[PDB]
């Protein structure tokens, strides 16, 4: 059995820093990754990044510039952080485990940005 | 200011690197179409993936005085006596003259013992054991290394183990490559680990994989495979380069690669393969800033890059250009013809190509006689001292010794100069007339862990045995390195310690302000009463080529 | 990079029909190549996972197969809860990219 939750704002105003932490359980983040997603309203899923066991970490090249993902092994939790949001950044983020490929995903927070 | 002290393992041969062999050099150039520019050679992406595995393997012997071999364990006494506890048990399976037999630990009677950590091991390969008919238990963790076909992967004790490493039932991962039998093979689901250094028991779950080769068993994570990356990695980039067209085969070369490539004549189609994103903007991104480093003030463009397939799989990245002043002959001569497009026009002029043809080809050719001399130069010093040439080449302290014609290498852990003694005395009690040619230490892996024994070798390297001993000699004075500065020792004693800056330096190749003066020999009188040798510092290679020749003597002699 | 092609944009059936769904990936990809489907809420579910192999406790009526360079889904009898989002996803290369997306509606 494996889960994950999402905590984040909500709500955050635009060019400013966004922060969400995702708590998982049902396996070991220092020999598994997580995966992170987001889905605008109405468009299709997209990848954000991805930060495995160790300490490397992928991240898209639409936002590599922009995107950040850290973690703690004690806490089980995974913290992601996205730098200069814009007014389309609003969407669903959803963090993803590694436990297998994609077989578990969170329930996913809706995300909007505006002032 | 003191360097770390390092304590360098005798590597087992997961590493095997080979190493470049000196080439034909033409005696007069033939190379035809010569042309210097900027290139970028690509190396096969052979994505090493490196993970941790735990060994597992038993020892039996009989006690009187023979048949001494080793064996796996099973996997229920793995995941429940070793797993749950802790602990192996006291009786051990075996095949003895192709039949079926059993042992037990003192043939006491069916018991179990708990595991206990190596006595010196290494920080990072923790090892347990049993024990420091006879019978023990040992597991150890091991580092492994996997290559792009993910077939096999390779263990820190050099034994190969032939199966992938992302084999598994979890994902449906059924399809990867394996070579044992189905009934040599388990998967543990929801599986925790427990440290036997503390028996803490893990936090979370991570589905372990079990394996049973004919010498041990193997345990590791399953990881799911991370997606794969560009096929194909820079591995270096050239400042300048030379194409030649001989034997209708192109032919590269350079003054730092110190090999050449050869192609086929045809462009490789790099547009066929989505990959251009990769290598075509990181080579294009290359081939700009090399040429506005030094080239955008004296040489052009000639056309568009060109990709090849070399020999070796090698992918080069090239770039022609040509100087001004050649330019200016080209320009010249087409204005003639008339009565800019460097393209389509270069090896044209037939007595424009021939001087440049014979100009760059003493290039060529200059580079390939000095990288000869380099190459066997620095072959000689490779067997001569494979440790001082393998760290230099990699840049950091690494240790390698010769496997026949390969050069097998690993990785040395260091240690603080305070975790580390040096012994007053490098006399051996036991024997006399025999004493260590280097002094003896002690020291301790990291700070407040047990003391462990060894010898100091050389360049503040730590050797875990203490074998290096020499007949005894009078007049004994030696310096040794120890830290950042020397430790020094007369007549086999400690005497005293001295900085780094407190002896005379020559850096600088030739130094003739040396204030030497003519040394008198000084030899005890008991060399002529008792006939005990006299020191004479380290044997100089004719001495040691003068030594054996004694020893062909002596056993004639006998 | 890897370009998912998901073909239909959207499918019109009716209650306890058979339908199937394909994508195509630009490059070869092998056998690494999982469907998902959203719920109408924003739930995410995996439904197929390594081309073919049902995930844990989904319903029967879902599999996939591939047909060489074309990947597909198919559904042996449609229920009311099956009519929702459905995305092909693949994970060979990096980074993994999901398909154009696929709506189920009422015929
Ligand atoms: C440069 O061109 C030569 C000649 O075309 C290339 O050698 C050829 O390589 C192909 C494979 O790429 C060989 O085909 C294979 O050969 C054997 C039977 O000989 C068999 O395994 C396969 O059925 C297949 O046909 C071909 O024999 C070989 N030709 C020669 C004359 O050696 C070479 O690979 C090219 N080099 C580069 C760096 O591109
Ligand atoms: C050196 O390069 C020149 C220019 O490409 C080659 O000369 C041409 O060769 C092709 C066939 O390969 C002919 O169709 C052309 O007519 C030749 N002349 C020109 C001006 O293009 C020449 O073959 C190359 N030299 C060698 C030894 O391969
Ligand atoms: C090359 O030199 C010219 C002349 O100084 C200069 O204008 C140009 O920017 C330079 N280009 C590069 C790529 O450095
Ligand atoms: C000593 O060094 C000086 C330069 O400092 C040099 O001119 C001189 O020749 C040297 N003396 C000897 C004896 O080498």
């Amino acid at each position: 059995q494996v889960q994950l939750k999402e905590s984040g704002p909500g709500l955050v105003a635009p060019s400013q820093s966004l922060s969400i932490t995702c708590t998982v359980s049902g396996f070991s983040l220092t020999t598994y990754g997580v995966t992170w997603v987001r889905q605008p309203p109405g468009k299709g899923l997209e990848w954000l990044g991805v930060i495995w066991g160790d300490g490397s970490t992928n991240y898209h090249s639409d936002l590599i510039s922009r995107l950040s993902i850290t973690k703690d092994n004690s806490k089980s939790q995974v913290f992601l952080k996205l730098s200069s949001l814009q007014a389309d950044d609003t969407a669903t983020y959803y963090c993803v485990s590694y436990y297998g490929y994609f077989d578990h995903w969170g329930q996913g927070t809706t995300l909007t940005v505006s002032s | 200011t003191d360097a770390n002290f390092y304590v360098c393992p005798p590597p087992t041969g997961a590493t095997v690197v080979q190493f470049e062999q000196p080439r034909r050099c033409p005696t007069r150039p033939e190379g035809q179409n010569y042309t210097e520019g900027i290139a970028v050679v690509f190396k096969e992406n052979i994505a090493p993936y490196k993970f941790k595995a735990t060994m597992y393997y038993k020892d039996v012997t009989v006690s009187q005085v023979i048949f001494e071999d080793r064996a796996p364990v099973p996997f229920e006494e793995v995941i429940d006596k070793i797993n749950a506890k802790g602990v192996c048990r006291s009786t051990a399976k075996y095949v003895r003259n192709n039949l079926e037999t059993t042992a037990f630990h003192r043939d006491d009677h069916e018991t179990d013992m708990e595991l206990k950590p190596a006595n010196a091991a290494t920080r990072t390969s923790r090892g347990w054991h049993t024990t420091d008919t006879t019978v023990n238990c040992i597991v150890e963790e091991v580092d492994a290394r996997s290559v792009y076909p993910y077939d096999e992967f390779v263990l820190a004790t050099g034994d190969f183990v032939y199966m992938s490493p992302f084999y598994g039932y979890r994902e449906g991962s059924h399809t990867e490559h394996t070579s044992y039998a189905a009934d040599r093979f388990k998967q543990v689901d929801g599986f925790y680990a427990r440290d036997l250094t503390t028996k803490a028991r893990a936090t979370a779950p991570t589905t372990r994989n079990l394996l049973t080769t004919p010498k041990f068993t193997v345990a590791w994570d399953w990881v799911p495979k991370r997606p794969s990356v560009c096929t194909m990695t820079k591995w270096q980039e050239v400042d300048e380069m030379l194409r030649s067209e001989y034997g209708g085969s192109f032919r590269f070369s350079s003054d730092a690669i110190s090999t050449t490539f050869t192609t086929n004549l045809t462009e490789y189609p790099l547009s066929r393969v989505d990959l251009g994103d990769c290598i075509g903007k990181d080579a294009r991104d290359a081939m700009d800033r090399i040429f506005a480093r030094r080239y955008n003030a004296t040489h052009i463009k000639v056309g568009q890059p060109q990709y090849y397939l070399a020999n070796g799989g090698f992918l080069i990245a090239y770039q022609p250009l040509l100087s001004n002043t050649l330019a200016e002959l080209y320009v010249r001569e087409h204005l003639r013809e008339q009565s800019i497009e460097f393209a389509r026009l270069q090896f044209t002029y037939n007595h424009i190509q021939r001087p440049v043809n014979d100009m760059l080809g003493r290039v060529a050719i200059a580079w390939c006689e000095e990288q000869n001399h380099e190459l066997t130069l620095w072959n000689e010093a490779r067997k001569l001292n494979p440790n001082a040439i393998a760290s230099v080449t990699v840049g950091r302290r690494v240790s390698a010794r010769m496997l026949g014609d390969v050069m097998a290498v690993s990785t040395c852990v260091p240690v603080a100069a305070d975790n580390v003694i040096v012994q007053n005395s490098m006399r051996i009690s036991s024997r006399p007339g025999a004493c260590y040619s280097r002094p003896l230490v002690s020291f301790r892996y990291e700070d407040q862990g047990p003391l462990v024994e060894g010898q100091l070798g050389e360049n503040n390297e730590l050797r875990l045995t203490r074998d290096a001993i020499e007949p005894c000699t009078v007049g004994h004075r030696r310096y040794f390195t120890f830290g950042g500065g020397y430790v020094y020792f007369e007549e086999y004693a400690y005497s005293h310690q001295l900085s780094r800056a407190d002896i005379t330096t020559v850096s600088t190749f030739i130094d003739l302000n040396i204030t030497m003066l003519e040394d008198h020999e000084f030899v005890p009188l008991e060399v002529y009463t008792r006939h005990e040798i006299k020191d004479s510092g380290l044997l100089d290679y004719t001495e040691v080529q003068r030594r054996n020749q004694l020893h062909d003597l002596r056993f004639a002699d006998i | 990079d890897i370009q998912m092609t998901q073909s239909p944009s959207s499918l019109s059936a009716s209650l306890g029909e058979r339908v199937s769904l394909t994508c195509r990936a630009s490059q070869d990809i092998g056998s690494s190549l999982n469907w998902l489907q959203q719920k109408p809420d924003g739930t995410i579910k995996r439904l197929i996972y390594a081309t073919s192999s049902l995930d844990s406790g989904v319903p029967k009526r879902f599999s996939g197969s591939r047909s060489g360079s074309d990947y597909s889904l198919t559904i042996s009898s449609l229920e009311s809860e099956d009519f929702v989002d459905y995305y092909c996803l693949q994970y060979a290369s990096s980074p993994p990219t999901f398909g154009g997306g696929t709506k189920l509606e009422i015929k």
